[PDB]
RNA sequence: CGGAAGGGCACCACCAGGAGUGGAGCCUGCGGCUUAAUUUGACCAACACGGGAAACCUCACCCGGCCCGGACACGGACAGGAUUGACAGAUUGAUAGCUCUUUCUCGAUUCCGUGGGUGGUGGUGCAUGGCCGUUCUUAGUUGGUGGAGCGAUUUGUCUGGUUAAUUCCGAUAACGAACGAGACUCUGGCAUGCUAACUAGUUACGCGACCCCGGUCGGCGUAACUUCUUAGAGGGACAAGUGGCGUUCAGCCACCCGAGAUUGAGCAAUAACAGGUCUGUGAUGCCCUUAGAUGUCCGGGGCUGCACGCGCGCUACACUGACUGGCUCAGCGUGUGCCUACCCUACGCCGGCAGGCGCGGGUAACCCGUUGAACCCCAUUCGUGAUGGGGAUCGGGGAUUGCAAUUAUUCCCCAUGAACGAGGAAUUCCCAGUAAGUGCGGGUCAUAAGCUUGCGUUGAUUAAGUCCCUGCCCUUUGUACACA
């Protein structure tokens, strides 16, 4: 009944409508929600030499990756959530909801 | 290029005339033994010969060597 | 996941999924004005979304080739049967995309125009 | 290639089940990865499968490290009376 | 024999063990994530993985 | 292009300087020599570069031995058998039936010739694409119509002022435009106001341990809260305000207010080089090889070889120091993998140590981890002696990883104690949380940082300038230069 979601993308904006949206879906059915919290962006991060070969000046990409990842808790039973993941997702972001 | 020290000749295999008859004998009736044993292999009951070699027995499908 | 992989290598490995339906999707339908794919994924099944020029021709007779590179993909990736779904659709204003003008381009220089 | 022709005309039963078949570009595979059940290796499928796009039953395509290969109408032809099938029958890539 | 033979070598670590995820290469891999594919294919392929270079 | 002039600009330039490098040992790379081979690309813009820390693999080089992975077609020979595999025993390195001899199975898949394909880290980067580097980090570049000239061309794109800027004000045979600069994105710095948090906490409150009401606890639980932590939306700074300088235009200097009154990167035009890459590719033209293979594999060796030369670096030459205790502070990150077999580790025991053996946590704001990191701070001992500096070389032993360490892989223990007394000619990087000192993560990785990429931490001397040397841009001028 303490059923818990994460939400997981690379993309900010599309990840922070989903969790609002969820927010309000959870309002309109009527329950209490402990709010998003946002726990810290995992970054993955390359960096490679710019060439080929192997002359040049030796420079360097600085390639990264932004994960984004929050969580939204629900105490509530289990279709609601069901029927409210089943619909208003973007597809950059990855749902996960637990029940325990 | 050029290599005087000479090549290595492929292993021909033998040519031989009906080596399957050699197995069993013939008398004109109904009196047939067979020349080579046979296998105890889980594989083959009796259907595939041993070999009588050189000196001594060689099965070459389950690769079994009965010796002296 | 029971071998429960993690976030990291996961926004990577689905990452380098797309990357290689992409190029694969690239090395078979060049030929047929391939634009891009989009990849959006449920429970239990998964849309993978072809977006092309020529719809009628990534279809094919009946519609075979569609569900002959579904069988592919499916094959390919080790998904488990009817769990992912092609989808072919029209570009949008085909003049705009630069994969397929280019695609064109090299179809006019193999066909002989100067 | 001398394959073992139950293994060949298996090959040939996943070809035409599975309407068209992919494989991994590695001769060294120790055993093939569609098929659990019988036991044929990647670099017999391979070459088989070479030998039928040579006289051109089949068609290639070569993504990153896999080989895909898609049965054409003359190789559903030679497939069928090949495997002595009957005109019933079609791939899976066919069924409706 | 030559069955016994043939791949007789271990793969199990080293340089020829792992390979290019596309090239089937064996030098400047880049094995973190998972990516086990070629700096110059991995910086050909980047940004459609998503390494989007923000600096 | 000028060792011609006028303007400007840059620590890849200089001045004031700082740390040095060049001198020593060692590591690594390159040249040479040597060798069966010690493969090879590159000689500001090559040389700790090819992500190139190669025991096997990589491996391409060398010595030997296997295999076809020579499709497909044509034509042979063939089930009266085309032809795979084969333990003995010889030979061989190998139990490679590789070859010899004796022979057993396999059953149309295959062999034998001719065309033809295929593979190639084989050649050509001076046939190429892609990608990077460089010209070139400066401010440069181009059409349309109009003007000038027969024309190549020019004007627009400029006398001047101004700026980081072809940035603007402005002049005006040019007008209206495009790219570049800027704008942009990420980062950094500031919000006690917003959004909220058992995978972060604070404050209280109640139990618990201890000290002579109060104090300590990173001891246990819950009632408020989000300042600290996380990250979202907004904001916030604009030369805006003031005083001068300037056509009182563009704008410059200073000062109050202020978290900031120039944080750092990314992206980056036209045109070009015969700069690098065919050794990143299933991107590739052509050539060459194609069963005694330049294909692939296995065994071993080499890529490390030392009269020598050069380059990137680490350790040092000590007392501002070494050694031995003690005390007390980080931020990046990463972590059980498709094939893929190898993860990060608390904790309990054993061992001086490297390490060994068990039960546990973690696919990660949860567990390692409150990341108890070093220089640093404190207290000893040493005493200007190649010395308790330095730790090269080298002998003997003990572990770990591997299938295998010998040409010592890596680490541990004892012993050995060299040069090196602040480095000639020359030369590099740099101006604020910068240089330098210091240690920690990623890549490489089975083992593994003297490298590189990031990260914090202690943290300054000097400078706010110039065209002197090295160069760059604009204008004028000269040219017998145009592969300049
Ligand atoms: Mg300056
Ligand atoms: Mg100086
Ligand atoms: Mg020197
Ligand atoms: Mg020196
Ligand atoms: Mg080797
Ligand atoms: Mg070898
Ligand atoms: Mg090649
Ligand atoms: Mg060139
Ligand atoms: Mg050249
Ligand atoms: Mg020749
Ligand atoms: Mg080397
Ligand atoms: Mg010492
Ligand atoms: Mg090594
Ligand atoms: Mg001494
Ligand atoms: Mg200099
Ligand atoms: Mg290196
Ligand atoms: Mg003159
Ligand atoms: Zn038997
Ligand atoms: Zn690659």
């Amino acid at each position: 009944h303490r059923i818990r979601i994460t939400l997981t993308s690379r993309n900010v904006k599309s990840l922070e409508k989903v969790c609002a949206d969820l927010i309000r879906g959870a309002k309109e059915k009527n329950l209490k929600v402990k709010g998003p919290v946002r726990m810290p962006t995992k970054t993955l991060r390359i960096t490679t030499r710019k060439t080929p070969c192997g002359e040049g000046s030796k420079t360097w990409d600085r390639f990264q990756m932004r994960i984004h990842k929050r969580l939204i808790d629900l105490h509530s039973p289990s279709e609601i959530v069901k029927q409210i993941t089943s619909i208003s997702i973007e597809p950059g972001v990855e749902v996960e909801v637990t029940i325990a | 290029k050029s290599y005087t020290t000479p090549k290595k000749n492929k292993h021909k295999r033998k040519k031989v005339k009906l080596a399957v008859l050699k197995y069993y004998k013939v008398d004109e009736n109904g009196k047939i033994s067979r020349l080579r044993r046979e296998c105890p292999s889980d594989e083959c009951g009796a259907g595939v010969f041993m070999a009588s070699h050189f000196d001594r027995h060689y099965c070459g499908k389950c690769c079994l060597t009965y010796c002296f | 996941m029971a071998v429960q992989i993690s976030k990291k290598r996961k926004f990577v490995a689905d990452g380098i999924f797309k990357a290689e339906l992409n190029e694969f999707l690239t090395r078979e339908l060049a030929e047929d004005g391939y634009s891009g794919v989009e990849v959006r994924v449920t429970p239990t099944r998964t849309e993978i979304i072809i977006l092309a020029t020529r719809t009628q021709n990534v279809l094919g007779e009946k519609g075979r080739r569609i569900r002959e590179l579904t069988a592919v993909v499916q094959k390919r990736f080790g998904f488990p049967e009817g769990s992912v779904e092609l989808y072919a659709e029209k570009v949008a204003t085909r003049g705009l995309c630069a994969i397929a003008q280019a695609e064109s381009l090299r179809y006019k220089l193999l066909g002989g125009l100067a | 290639m001398l394959m073992p022709k139950k293994n060949r005309i298996a090959i040939y039963e996943l070809l035409f089940k599975e309407g068209v078949m992919v494989a991994k570009k590695d001769v060294h595979m120790p055993k093939h990865p569609e098929l659990a059940d019988k036991n044929v290796p990647n670099l017999h499928v391979m070459k088989a499968m070479q030998s039928l796009k040579s006289r051109g039953y089949v068609k290639e395509q070569f993504a990153w490290r896999h080989f895909y290969w898609y049965l054409t109408n003359e190789g559903i032809q030679y497939l069928r009376d090949y495997l002595h099938l009957p005109p019933e029958i079609v791939p899976a890539t066919l069924r409706r | 024999g030559h069955q016994q033979l043939y791949w007789s070598h271990p793969r199990k670590f080293g340089q020829g063990s792992r390979s290019c995820r596309v090239c089937s290469n064996r030098h400047g891999l880049i094995r973190k994530y998972g990516l086990n594919m070629c700096r110059q294919c991995f910086r050909q392929y980047a940004k459609d993985i998503g390494f989007i270079k923000l600096d």
